[PDB]
């Protein structure tokens, strides 16, 4: 299928302590595989899934020096942004970044990403063309002109089309009997009496990966978006996920209702009713 | 500016009274990343709660999974209480084994 | 492989 890599970076300033905390998490196919954190005793990119221990000390030392560079980059940028937004001292501030690449099933670059947010808010992003920048804020225009005049987009384009792709290829080959799995959901339906003449039927899906899933209810034919309650997909804590969707229903006439579970690990959508 | 956290409290496994399990408190969709999470048994802080590392979603908002070992009973009630700058007061949600 | 950034903001 298709594949991806992302680095998610964060720097947080606080009123007191004299330097921002910086954290970077790498993901391959939306699963964590590296991590650097400046608060750690040994600030260094540590590995995060079994398959990454294949890398020699030369890989970790280079990546760690890279993170130290980013930390200092985030540090100066935080300073500059404070001035750009005429923010005084004595506050908390956040600078975040997402970057990476999406491959197709043919292992070629589909899309590159480079995005920044300040205070949790879109600040500047490299457009899909990997040549021009989107920056909504008036304050962000200063950064955008600076980066337009410096050929920054060329530098990021080369990483995204080159290193990002080349090294993701490499990471997939090393953990092939690892990230080439999906756990299908196990669904069941439970029954919950309420205000009589009526009853809540609750469709459960358990033990699935990845997290994307859809649960529908049907009154013998047409789907029910009202008032179908659901929860947001949640981690079970063991790598798998959980979800439920419920619909309230006349007591006795409940065998009319059907629940469907759509997941990318199923050979086909599952179909389910209440079983007394 | 602030984004207020959404909380769910639920067990890892199908809950059975008298059988050890893991209780989760999944806190999502918040900003700034500084947050206080306590899990509670009968209103009292459970002392050794595991905290996953800070991560964020593609919409920039932060999330955390807190968890602890526990043994559901018929009588004890569990909860998660979250303190964050988006809220003037802490927000509690109680564990319901059916949801 | 991590990106390294070009000009600061």
């Amino acid at each position: 299928g298709p594949h991806s890599m992302r680095y998610f970076e964060t720097a947080v300033s606080r009123p007191g302590l004299e330097e921002p905390r910086y954290i970077s998490v790498g993901y391959v196919d939306n699963k964590e595989f590296v991590r650097f954190d400046s608060d750690a005793e040994n600030p260094r990119y540590e590995p995060r899934a079994p398959w990454m221990e294949q890398e020699g000390p030369e890989y970790w030392e280079r990546e760690t020096q890279k993170a130290k560079g980013q930390e200092q980059w985030f540090r100066v940028s935080l300073r500059n942004l404070l001035g750009y937004y005429n923010q005084s001292a004595g506050g908390s501030h956040t600078l975040q970044q997402m970057s990476g690449c999406d491959l197709g099933s043919d292992w070629r670059l589909l899309r590159g990403y480079l995005q920044f947010a300040y205070e949790g808010r879109d600040y500047i992003a490299l457009n899909e063309d990997l040549k021009t920048w989107t920056a909504a804020d008036m304050a962000a225009q200063i950064t955008r002109r600076k980066w337009e005049q410096s050929g920054a987009a060329e530098h990021y384009k080369a990483y995204l089309e080159g290193e990002c792709v080349e090294w993701l290829h490499r990471y997939l080959k090393n953990g092939n009997a690892t990230l080439l799995r999906t756990d299908s959901p196990k669904a069941h339906v439970t029954h919950h009496p309420r205000s009589k003449g009526e009853v809540t039927l609750r469709c459960w899906a358990l033990g699935f990966y990845p997290a994307d899933i859809t649960l529908t209810w049907q009154l013998n034919g047409e789907e029910l978006t009202q008032d179908m309650e659901l929860v947001e997909t949640r981690p079970a804590g063991d790598g798998t996920f959980q979800k439920w969707a419920s619909v309230v229903v006349p007591l006795g006439k409940e065998q009319n209702y059907t629940c469907r579970v759509y997941h990318e690990g199923l050979p086909e959508p599952l179909t389910l009713r209440w079983e007394p | 500016i602030q984004k207020t956290p959404q909380i769910q409290v639920y067990s890892r496994h199908p809950p059975e009274n008298g059988k050890p399990n893991i209780l989760n408190c999944y806190v999502t969709q918040f900003h700034p990343p500084h947050i206080e999470i306590q899990m509670l048994k009968n209103g009292k802080k459970i002392p050794k709660v595991e905290m996953s590392d800070m991560s964020f979603s593609k919409d920039w908002s932060f999330y955390i999974l807190a968890h602890t070992e526990f043994t559901p009973t018929e009588t004890d009630t569990y909860a998660c209480r979250v303190k964050h700058d988006s809220m003037a007061e802490p927000k509690t949600v109680y564990w319901d084994r059916d949801m | 492989k991590a990106v390294f950034n070009f000009a600061t903001m």
